[PDB]
């Protein structure tokens, strides 16, 4: 497995004596290798993204279920409180209505 | 008890807790035996009335009408071992599929639900026909009916992963 | 709102500008704003002043009232620009200044930091900008010039050859059909196994038992739908789901 | 003086320098405010400024002064706003939005735009074109793309651009005509930079000294990504349902830029896909299929951007590596003292 | 009813186990230490994702 | 080493399940030679026709040492298919939706987004190795709509994500 | 938004160490994996605290 990322110092001299037919063959071989690496990188990125999805989703579903339960209870008892506010508001509303209807009488 | 509950995964425990707390509106940690069957069905199970009454007698021995979360969990551990499979449901449908053509008439299936077995109410059958005969052609494809009743019940994440 | 109420809020803007001036130069020099905390509170005050003056100058139907408002709005905006530049100078040159702590302390949101765009920068020049855009488009069509590039797209690559595409579609479809055959065979094998188990146990699925199982499944499905709908209603009631807007 | 201003306008439109401004808004650049930027300065960490702060600063610097003639005469006169950042971070979107909101003429003197146009000595001519037209019909903005290449004087990198005329051809005339502007003229110069650190040594000074305000516009954070994703889908006319796993999508898309995700979403959302969005909302694996063919921004580019930020004068003074660069510091005094001490 | 912070004052002490040098120690203990670090990182990721949701 | 070992183990388990699915009789550990082509493709890979012929020839050669003609043994099938999967030849690995969409665009130069089912039938049956009419009808039952148009995008996505576990 | 520590240039190639074949890896390799796991755990903890505040 030769590391293509490290440019070998001296490879430019070899290209000076390369014939046109050999240059085309080398260019075709390099293009095929580059496309193979790109597709492998594309496959690796898709696999890594999917795995990073699943590991994140593995925590996500259970944690979200717990969160849904806990704040469901919390803002259930919160919604309990606002009923008393409705009761009081309607109490003064009906008192004011009774007072004003009496004035119209 | 602990041996039965050890078969439960933490995700299953959380799902059962959510289903219990949905009808545990007062937050006391118990649900009524009448809402007990509703909580049974919220998890994908399909208990009959006779089975519900039998398990109410089994667990709700004190007769207070309420069954708490640990008893809920042991009941789950007992009954998920015998969850009805889609193959069994399709085998049930092919009994009424007289012609074996893959579809059962809407009126015939309505009569089956309103006359044979645990009688379904007329409004329940109306909803059944509306959600099965989506195109309104008067024919119910029981295979797709089995598929969509099983959908939303048995771990749709598993179906997502099995692609 | 009511037009008299809008005039009232313009008056309130005037008193707020006066109070901001007085706070900048109070009778006691020790009470003058010295640190970034006081100066940033003053800056937020001018921000809201210019916000509501801008809204008023937009919405009043009175010509002379708006004409008077124009100078006030322009002066307040320019003053706030001066304050912004000066605070950036005193913030060791950082053009971006963080006010989340001050906003929380003063009980205001980060949306206050969003300086609004005045509408009169464009509305007052509606016909003139219309003519300018007409001239732009006339020159564009005369000279046949291409506009800005569209949103980029993943360059998937050139289509493959006809024969190669046919070949790979053939293998792909054969694989898909093989998978479908395997799934159908698995389903059939499960059915055969269950029926053979029933035959060995001597339990034949009667019409009554089939109806019981089917009705249990139907009850489960309908109850799941009703439970989901009632849970949705509880979500939107106790504050977990947005109610469908009418 | 013998050429009509309308003829200059027509020629500028014809040459692709003066173009119609698209109708976009600064709020199209989505994001969430930094909820502990101040806490990060408290903990002695210089945070990447929130995009909300970026919009606020850009508005106050450019849009509010340029909008009103009366304001621009007296407000702190800011002539140059520096927008440097990674690729597909929204520099072009912000420039177009600011230009449209200000209702200003748009003169594109980017080297790529001007390549092949007015070659040779006419590079000096285009500058007078644009400056006279801008002065006559203010408000007006002159836009430069890849401003790190205008001030470059290295021949190798200039030729590596593959340009028939070097990008530095507009440098001298740009510098000369820039000093002729005055407050109240409502003429602005805006540049967008992808690798502002490219200018080195002699070019670095001429680069940094020309822009007055240095705007650092970073990548969106987690909440900002959670805002950008549905916004990008809506921009490409797609929609994600309420049960979409937006949190996991944002976490796995950490490191992606707004424009890059916009390109990915454009690729993912086809007309048939939009038509079947009601039948099938977009799923995260469907997103990842396209995203695999998408390369994120390398850490080296972001680190180089951070080094250029640190080299920008404000936090350059912060980090104790340089004295405050006052404009009154005459160059040569530091060199003379060092060079005069070894001749005795 | 978010869980009270009377777990952190103990987990901070519990997470400070053996921050010393690993030079010259055995491959086996290296493997167990790698496993413990993997468990700690997984737990941190789990809690982070939990409270992030 | 451990990752190679459990990769081999999962490959072996997949191949064993595939063989058991097409087992002729429960516990007989035999698969018919005519059912071998489907079982080979059931392992999540789609080798070419030449590769399938090579696999069939190899299985016949291995079975020649046994007296079970027309049926393939579990051990031999496992060995062959697990060898092919373990060496991870690029021909076995499935293509992505990107390449599928690339190739499907060849027959629609106009970019209408759809391909004529009748013309695609003739192209498939006359180009490459001849496709059969039964599978042709099966595939146009899925890809061809009521108008005879093959919107190639969704079919490419299906051919990409049909059993593709990641 | 975890704080971008200056020095993470060498962690990019260390975070890609496979979790497999822990047995058979040399003492130096196991030390490197230990360091990688510690750094990843620290990053996750900082990220968690960022969401906390």
């Amino acid at each position: 497995m030769v590391k293509a990322g490290k440019k070998v110092k001296g490879a430019s001299k070899v290209r000076e004596n390369e014939t046109e037919e050999e240059k085309k063959i080398r260019l075709e071989m390099e293009a095929l290798a580059a496309d193979e690496a790109e597709r492998k990188a594309q496959e690796a990125a898709r696999v890594a993204l999917r795995e990073r999805q699943l590991r994140e989703q593995r925590y996500a579903h259970l944690n979200g279920i717990k969160i849904h339960n806990q704040w469901r209870k919390i803002m259930r008892m919160a919604k309990v409180e606002e009923l008393r506010r409705e009761i009081e508001i309607l109490s003064q509303n009906h008192e004011r209505e009774v007072d004003r209807k009496d004035a119209i009488m | 008890m602990a041996a039965n509950t050890e078969q439960l995964t933490e995700e299953q425990i959380a799902e059962f807790k959510e289903a219990f707390a949905l009808f545990d509106k007062d937050g006391d940690g118990t649900i009524t035996t009448k809402e007990l069957g509703t909580v049974m069905r919220s998890l994908g199970q399909n208990p009959t009335e006779a089975e519900l009454q039998d398990m109410i007698s089994e667990v709700d021995a004190d007769g207070n009408g309420t069954i708490d979360f640990p008893e809920f969990l042991m009941l789950m551990a007992r009954k998920m071992k015998e969850t009805d499979h889609e193959d069994e449901l399709r085998e049930a449908f092919k009994v009424f599929d007289k012609d074996g053509n893959g579809f059962i008439s809407a009126a015939e299936l309505r009569h089956v639900m309103t006359n044979l077995g645990e009688k379904l109410s007329e409004e329940e059958v109306d909803e059944m026909i509306r959600e099965a005969d989506v195109d309104g052609d008067g024919q119910v494809n029981y295979e797709e009916f089995v598929r969509m009743m099983t959908s939303g019940a048995t771990d749709d994440k598993d179906k997502k992963g099995h692609k | 709102m009511a037009n008299v109420t809008y005039d009232i809020m313009w008056r309130e803007a005037m008193m707020e500008l006066l109070d901001q001036l007085e706070a900048e130069n109070p009778e006691d020099p020790a009470l003058a704003p010295k640190d970034l905390s006081e100066w940033a509170c003053i800056y937020i005050k001018y921000l809201q002043i210019m916000r509501k003056l801008e809204t008023a100058y937009d919405q009043m139907v009175h010509p002379q009232k708006r004409q008077d408002m124009r100078k006030a709005l322009e002066a307040c905006i320019g003053r706030m620009l001066e304050i912004r530049h000066w605070m950036v100078k005193l913030n060791r040159g950082l053009d971006f200044i963080n006010l989340d702590d001050i906003l929380v302390d003063l009980k205001l949101g980060p949306e206050v930091l969003e300086v609004p765009v005045p509408k009169y920068f464009i509305e007052d020049r509606a016909k003139e900008l219309d003519d300018r855009d007409k001239f732009l488009e006339a020159l564009i069509e005369k000279y046949n010039v291409k506009g800005p590039a569209a949103s980029p797209i993943i360059r998937i690559g050139a289509p493959l050859g006809e024969d190669e595409a046919i070949l790979m579609i053939q293998k792909n479809e054969r694989g898909r059909q093989a998978r479908e055959r395997a799934r159908l065979a698995a389903i059939t094998k499960r059915q055969r196994q269950i029926e053979d188990r029933r035959v060995r146990l001597g339990v034949t699925l009667s019409h009554e038992e089939a109806a019981r199982k089917i009705q249990a499944a139907i009850r489960g499905f309908l109850w799941r739908r009703r439970i989901k709908k009632e849970a949705d209603k509880e979500l939107m009631f106790i504050g977990m789901k947005p109610k469908p807007r009418d | 003086a013998d050429r009509s201003i309308e003829s200059l306008f027509a020629e500028l439109v014809s040459n692709g320098i003066l173009q119609q401004c698209p109708h976009v808004h600064v709020r199209d650049y989505l994001g969430s405010s930094s909820f502990m930027a101040a806490t990060l300065e408290k903990a002695n960490i210089i945070p990447d400024p929130s995009m909300a702060q970026v919009r606020q600063a850009l508005t106050e610097y450019a849009i509010l002064p340029l909008g009103s003639q009366f304001i621009h005469e007296r407000a702190p006169h800011t002539k140059s706003l520096l927008l440097y950042g990674a690729e597909k971070t929204g520099k072009t979107l912000m420039a177009q939005s600011i230009a449209n909101l200000s209702g200003s003429n748009f003169f594109d003197i980017s080297p790529r735009n001007t390549d092949g146009k007015y070659p040779g000595k006419n590079v000096g001519m285009m500058v007078h074109m644009v400056f006279k037209v801008a002065r006559t019909m203010a408000p007006s903005v002159v836009y430069i793309d890849e401003a790190e290449k205008v001030f470059l004087t290295d021949k190798k990198k200039l030729k590596e651009f593959g340009s028939q005329e070097p990008f530095s051809r507009i440098k001298k005339e740009l510098l000369k005509e820039a000093k002729t502007l005055a407050p109240g003229e409502r003429v602005l110069v805006l540049g967008n930079s992808r690798e502002p650190y490219l200018c080195a040594k002699k070019d670095e000074k001429a680069f940094m000294g020309f822009w007055s305000k240095h705007v650092f516009m970073p990548l969106p954070d987690y909440a900002s990504r959670r805002i950008v994703w549905p916004g990008l889908f809506e921009r490409h006319q797609g929609r994600l349902t309420y049960e979409f796993d937006l949190s996991t999508l944002a976490h796995i898309s950490d490191g992606y830029s707004a424009g890059q995700l916009d390109m990915a979403v454009h690729s993912l959302l086809t007309k048939r896909r939009i038509e079947r969005l009601r039948a099938a909302p977009v799923d995260i694996p469907e997103i990842l299929q396209w995203l695999c063919k998408v390369e994120p921004v390398s850490r080296e580019v972001d680190e180089a951007l951070r080094k250029f930020m640190d080299k920008t004068p404000a936090m350059a003074v912060l980090k104790g590596g340089g004295k405050p660069g006052t404009a009154g510091s005459k160059p040569g005094t530091a060199d003379k003292k060092k060079k005069g001490g070894k001749k005795k | 009813m978010a869980p009270k912070k009377k777990g952190t004052k103990k987990e901070s002490k519990k997470d400070a186990v053996a921050t010393g040098d690993i030079e010259g120690a055995s491959v086996e203990e290296l493997n167990q230490k790698i496993g413990t670090l993997e468990k700690e990182k997984n737990k941190e990721e789990e809690y982070r994702n939990y409270m992030q949701l | 080493m451990s990752k190679l070992n459990d990769k081999h183990e999962r490959v072996r388990a997949r191949v064993r399940e595939a063989f058991i699915l097409f087992e002729h009789k429960e516990g007989s550990r035999l698969v018919d030679f005519k059912d071998v082509p489907t079982a080979v493709r059931a392992c999540g890979v789609n080798p070419t026709a030449v590769q399938m012929t090579h696999i069939l020839d190899q299985l016949a050669a291995l079975n020649a040492e046994t007296d079970a003609t027309g049926y393939v043994g579990l051990e031999n099938f496992e060995l062959v298919v697990c060898n092919f999967l373990i060496q991870q030849e690029a021909s076995l690995f499935r293509d992505d939706y990107h390449t599928l969409l690339r190739a499907f665009r060849a027959f629609d130069p106009d970019g209408r987004g759809f391909i004529d089912a009748e013309s695609f039938k003739s192209l498939l049956t006359g180009k490459g190795e001849a496709l059969s009419e039964d599978e042709l009808a099966k595939m146009m039952t899925v890809a061809a709509d009521g108008e005879g148009k093959i919107w190639y995008e969704d079919y490419a996505q299906r051919l990409a994500n049909d059993g593709r576990t990641i």
